[PDB]
RNA sequence: CCGACUUACCAACCCGAUGCAAACUGCGAAUACCGGAGAAUGUUAUCACGGGAGACACACGGCGGGUGCUAACGUCCGUC
RNA sequence: AGCCAGGAUGUUGGCUUAGAAGCAGCCAUCAUUUAAAGAAAGCGUAAUAGCUCACUGGUCGAGUCGGCCUGCGCGGAAGA
RNA sequence: UCCUCCUAAAGAGUAACGGAGGAGCACGAAGGUUGGCUAAUCCUGGUCGGACAUCAGGAGGUUAGUGCAAUGGCAUAAGCC
RNA sequence: GCUCAACGGAUAAAAGGUACUCCGGGGAUAACAGGCUGAUACCGCCCAAGAGUUCAUAUCGACGGCGGUGUUUGGCACCUCGAUGUCGGCUCAUCACAUCCUGGGGCUGAAGUAGGUCCCAAGGGUAUGGCUGUUCGCCAUUUAAAGUGGUACGCGAGCUG
């Protein structure tokens, strides 16, 4: 999990999702790019 | 070093002001005499009544009213009194 | 003179000299002619050579991709690829100097199922990073 | 062929014009011809989406005031520095 | 770098920023970065755009710098005192008002345009939108 | 014997479109200042002369700036 | 939305390249049967292969999608 | 110590080891007065002579000039004889 | 008749040392510490040309941009000159977390072993010597580890000198 300030999608099975008050971007294709915003 | 020596400077240099501009405005009353405008150079000419020096101070030449006005092909500014 | 190496691939041809008629002496010509070399190899800017070498790998099929990016990755550009029918038979230049190791690496790539031939190709011009370390 | 309801200012100045723009309208201006310019004020939105057009500069236009009709051609805008908005409008009569 | 090739003098007052700006208009190209905030660009930074901004484009279409460094910017050395006169001049700046264009393109597709602005707006301190050519 | 052309080179002056300036001005305020007149208000609040002084280390805040990093409960001026 | 089905013939377009087979990179980006289909948006292959998407037909049967402006919030946000 | 400009906020004045420059003279004519005269630069043509010397014409209009810095001024010239 | 130019001109006429010092004063004015600030420093983040065989973001990251801390070198001179003892060591500590070890976890260019990089976590623990007054530093040998910083660069009415 990359934590940054700038979450996006980087390609197109990324999926920004909420979860406890934190932008989350979850990839269903490959695990580099999830991302949490922090 | 603990601390570094500084330079100088090369421009502490500067003239006295000369007092220079208007003394009496439009519609003083003045005596003759009496200096209106100090200047460097002509910016004001001498009209009626009023005489130029040699460092271009315009005086009073009578006794009256104090009157800025443009006269001329070129617009300069000449000063005139109206004798009252 | 640039990093005390075999100088190749010279050509020189005189057509210019002079001489003192009781002073010439084969001894002065001599050392002359070294004179010349300095001033001649300085502005030509050379270039070193390292020993580019043909490489013949043998390898399974399923591991084809494996073996090409460490070719790759040696600084070797391939020339032929042969479809044998017991896995492929790939050839590259991959420089000696950056080929060392090379065996066991390959090995692991390949399930300790692969081999190559070496045989000196030729001598080409080292890339910058590479000719400095040596020039250092 | 654009129909622009626009209202004569009953108030202008720097003041009058600042409150205008917060009240979403702006003010124009209409001259030309012989007769005295005419100072109105007109809706902001209503001639943002009609003045995207590149036709809206050219063609003539259509102005109401008090159910009068006046033939004009948008002459100038001023538009603001940064947003998206018009300042004022300069439009000439025939 | 941009900078004056001679001045009238080499050193300014610090001055203040005020007011709105002139040039708000896309007057040469079809495409321009308009500046939204108020501050100073330093040339360094007008050129690290510059050159993102003209590679994004792939050295399509043409580029035209609408800004230029003309405001000396003095510096103390490090561990001086207060007086002495005044610094020595390390860097030029701009002075941006909200609205100047700063950067204007022609040439090349609406939504290549776009893309270049954002890369090249993230090189700059003050806020920017982007803004096309109007008809006035 | 004075010549007449030409090309994808450099190209000054000039023209059109753009900006910038404390030591740029073909423009130009608001205020401030000087003077004349009028009312109202103000315990003469004004000036002159004379007796007595103290004081000449200022501080912060607003506004206009120089310097510093539009850093400082920094420093230096104007004004309240 | 989703689900079912297709997503095809020049063709592996040419150039380049050890290979470039829609998908390293260049130029072109055209024809065909079509209900539709890109000289291909992406994953994948050493190159193939393979997997989705664009697009289309059916199924469902009522609203849905994307920008612009703007108010208040969210993360960025660690000290004895 | 003195002069010029900016800071200096359109009267005067206004500080800093703020930003830039000068003066410690010269001239019996370079002063007084009368009369007379008007530049820089560029183009065209012309012996040496050319980018640039003197000459003719044109454009232009003070972009020159002022014994010496800077500012203000100067054609009725304060500039030149 | 005065570069009386230190130009309102002390006299016609005048340079230095003091750690052997002395007096009157000032925190009006410096050195230590505190304070304000944060250029610099350190830490974090934003955009991604490129390195990484291919692949920007496993790991790095040019040109540039925005913050945090008070933490280095500084800037200021607000407190103390009718005194706030100034480096290092010893003894004794205590806090913060931007975690050195141990604990939990995500990604990896993570086969395993061993790592890399982020996220959470401050309960405990976290060397001995050689050389130099040294803090550091280099070196020798250990250790699971030999953390970073604040506490008047903690601690002399506790010691050393
Ligand atoms: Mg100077
Ligand atoms: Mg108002
Ligand atoms: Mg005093
Ligand atoms: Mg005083
Ligand atoms: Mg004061
Ligand atoms: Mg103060
Ligand atoms: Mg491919
Ligand atoms: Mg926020
Ligand atoms: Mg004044
Ligand atoms: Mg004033
Ligand atoms: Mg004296
Ligand atoms: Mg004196
Ligand atoms: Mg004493
Ligand atoms: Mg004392
Ligand atoms: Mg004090
Ligand atoms: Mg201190
Ligand atoms: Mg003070
Ligand atoms: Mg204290
Ligand atoms: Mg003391
Ligand atoms: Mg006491
Ligand atoms: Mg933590
Ligand atoms: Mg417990
Ligand atoms: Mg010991
Ligand atoms: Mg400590
Ligand atoms: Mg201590
Ligand atoms: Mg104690
Ligand atoms: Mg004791
Ligand atoms: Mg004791
Ligand atoms: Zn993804």
């Amino acid at each position: 999990m990359k934590v940054r300030a700038s979450v996006k999608k980087l390609c197109r099975n990324c999926k920004i999702v909420k979860r406890d008050g934190v932008i989350r971007v979850i990839c269903s294709a490959e695990p580099k790019h999830k991302q949490r915003q922090g | 070093a603990h601390k570094k020596a500084g330079g100088s400077t090369r421009n502490g240099r500067d003239s006295e002001a000369k007092r220079l501009g208007v003394k009496r405005f439009g519609g003083e009353s003045v005596l003759a005499g009496s200096i209106i405008v100090r200047q460097r150079g002509t910016k004001f000419h001498a009209g009626a009544n009023v005489g130029c020096g040699r460092d271009h101070t315009l005086f009073a030449k009578a006794d009256g009213k104090v009157k800025f006005e443009v006269k001329g092909p070129k617009n300069r500014k000449f000063i005139s009194i109206e004798a009252e | 003179p640039l990093a005390g190496y075999p100088v190749v691939d010279m050509g020189i041809r005189l057509h210019f000299g002079s001489y003192h008629d009781v002073d010439s002496s084969e001894l002065a010509f001599k050392l002359a002619a070294s004179i010349a070399f300095k001033e001649g190899f300085k502005k030509a800017k050379p270039v070193l050579l390292e020993p580019i070498m043909k490489v013949e790998v043998e390898t399974p099929e399923e591991n084809t991709g494996d073996v090409i990016g460490d070719l790759s990755r040696r600084r070797g550009m391939l020339k032929g690829q042969e479809s044998e029918v017991t896995g492929v038979k790939i050839h590259a230049e991959v420089p000696l100097s950056e080929m060392f190791g090379y065996a066991t690496q390959l090995r692991s790539l390949t399930k300790g199922r692969a081999s190559y031939t070496m045989e000196f190709l030729k001598y080409d011009e080292a890339p910058s990073n590479v000719a400095q370390a040596v020039i250092e | 062929m654009f129909t622009i309801n626009a209202e004569v200012r009953k108030e202008q100045g720097k003041g009058a014009s600042r409150r205008l723009r917060a009240a979403n309208k702006f003010p124009a201006i209409i001259y030309g011809g012989k007769e005295a310019p005419l100072a109105i004020e007109l809706d902001h939105d209503k001639v943002m989406n009609m003045q995207a057009k590149a036709e809206f500069y050219s063609e003539v236009l259509t102005i109401v005031v008090d159910g009068k009709e006046i033939k004009v051609k948008a002459q100038d805008v001023q538009r603001h520095p940064y947003k998206p908005k018009l300042q004022h409008i300069d439009f000439v009569r025939a | 770098m941009l900078q004056p090739k001679r001045t009238k003098f080499r050193k300014m007052h610090k001055g203040r920023n005020r007011g709105l700006a002139q040039g708000t208009d896309v007057s040469f190209g079809s495409f321009g970065l308009k500046a939204v905030g108020r501050g100073r660009l330093t040339a360094r930074q007008i050129e690290a755009a510059r050159r993102a901004m003209t590679r994004a484009v792939k050295r399509q279409g043409k580029i035209w710098i609408r800004v230029f460094p003309d405001k000396p910017i003095t510096e103390k050395p490090l561990a001086v005192r207060m007086g002495k006169g005044k610094g020595n001049v390390e860097y030029w700046v701009a002075l941006i008002q909200p609205g100047k264009v700063l950067y204007e393109m022609d040439g090349v597709p609406e939504e290549l345009a776009r893309e270049a602005f954002k890369l090249a707006a993230a090189k700059l301190p003050i806020k920017t939108t982007f803004v096309t050519k109007t008809v006035m």
